[PDB]
């Protein structure tokens, strides 16, 4: 039994975004479903719940915000006229003893700024070394990394994402590997932007 | 109206083996019907305890929940680093009349004994300085407790208004936190002056670390 959330998306002030919760494993015939949301840094807020007959139950504030449906195996989250209250980590959750399944998350951008891919520049090595990648510029949230395709994992630390005063994002992804490695591994960091459809691979080096 | 969790405190702590206890007050009574999750740094939520004191499947036993009512305690046991994350009740008492609110969540904190940082500074790239900005980068890796302070001067002339730190959560492993200082700067400033030096003062080093470059060199 699992459930996934999609359709995050940066979308325009007063655009109504539709939200799908796909379910697997269990019947919307057989349980409820909840949307609950969480806006960076902040705390989980719910939003409402669909009972397997039908019936919609909404958060004091969601009433007439948000619309929940749902087919024979989704669930559908309106948001009727997006704000920038709205920018959020969308979950869906299924209901038996409090909310026991849950999706990854579907992030929410309202903003009238354009969306624009990142420049990743390295962070070169100057018996422990540090290297990185900076991600540069870029917007809407999110951005990953891994590194070596995901072969390298060990002492990798991806920093939170900063907002800009120039209203983009900006990050770095940094890991430390033996000093001796530098001379004869190759580090390469992966950094995908889906909203721009940026996936980057640079190979960070000493610089002769 | 919606019923109202109000959780404290806001952030709990203790060391390595040791128990925190986290409350909730419900602005009604609810009975038994509360819930808890765990939710660590990227992740959805986790479900630990529902009907107030029944434990998720796969759910250490570590993880404790009591009360009924208006009052209810969560309780973590043997604390891991592992744990450091934010904790969240929720009601679902006749949530067709009070709604399903969560509590505002409440931060662990694993304390462990101090860890100074190994810090590291990276000049901008090359291929950046066509941009017209350069970014200058001061590392502090797996340091503990998260108090740092990070200086940064060009020329010997402390600088402020032009950095932003980021700091990821406590390792899982280890308890310990990572620091990025990111100094920015136009091309044209940055090709102006030569050295650019980042001290770090923290518990864990008995006199600050400097790491510096020259540009250039």
């Amino acid at each position: 039994q699992s459930v996934e959330e999609s359709g995050g998306r940066l979308v325009t002030p007063g655009t109504p975004l539709t939200l799908t919760c796909t379910v697997s494993g269990f019947s919307l015939s057989d349980y409820a479903m909840s949307w609950v949301r969480q806006a960076p840094g902040k705390g989980l807020e719910w939003i409402g719940i669909i009972y397997a007959s039908g019936s919609t139950y909404y958060a004091s504030w969601a009433k007439g915000r948000f619309t929940i449906s749902k087919t024979s195996t989704t669930v559908d989250l309106k948001i009727t006229s997006p704000t920038t209250e709205d920018t959020a980590t969308y979950f869906c959750a299924r209901y038996y003893a409090g909310s026991d399944i849950w999706g990854p998350g579907t992030l929410v951008t309202v903003s009238s700024a354009s969306t624009k891919g990142p420049s990743v520049f390295p962070l070169a090595p100057s018996g422990t070394a540090a290297l990185g990648c900076l991600v540069k510029d870029y917007f809407p949230e999110p951005v990953t990394v891994s590194w070596n395709s995901g072969a390298l994992t060990s002492g990798v630390h991806t920093f939170p994402a900063v907002l800009q005063s120039s209203g983009l994002y900006s990050l770095s992804s940094v890991v430390t590997v033996p000093s001796s490695s530098l001379g004869t591994q190759t580090y390469i960091c992966n950094v995908n932007h889906k909203p721009s459809n940026t996936k980057v691979d640079k190979k960070v080096e000493p610089k002769s | 109206a919606d019923v109202v969790m109000t959780q404290t405190p806001s952030s709990v702590s203790a060391a390595v083996g040791g128990t925190v206890t986290i409350n909730c007050q419900a602005s009604q009574s609810i009975s038994a019907y509360l819930a808890w999750y765990q939710q660590k740094p990227g992740q959805p939520p986790k479900l630990l305890i529902y009907d107030a004191s029944d434990l998720a499947s796969g759910v250490s036993s570590r993880f404790k929940g009591s009360g009924s009512g208006t009052q209810f305690t969560l309780t973590i046991s043997d604390l891991e680093c592992a744990d450091a994350a934010t904790y969240y009740c929720q009601t679902y008492y006749a949530i067709i009349t009070y709604g399903a609110a969560f509590g505002g969540g409440t931060e662990v904190v694993v304390k462990r004994t101090v860890a100074a940082p190994s810090v590291f500074i990276f000049p901008p790239s090359d291929e950046q300085l066509k941009s017209g900005t350069a970014s200058v980068v001061c590392l502090l890796n797996n340091f503990y407790p998260r108090e740092a302070k990070v200086q940064w001067k060009v020329d010997n002339a402390l600088q402020s208004g032009n950095s932003q730190e980021s700091v990821t959560e406590q390792d899982s492993k280890d308890c310990t936190y990572s620091l990025s200082s990111t100094l920015t700067l136009s091309k044209a400033d940055y090709e102006k002056h030569k050295v650019y030096a980042c001290e770090v003062t923290h518990q864990g080093l008995s006199s600050p670390v400097t790491k510096s470059f020259n540009r250039g060199e």
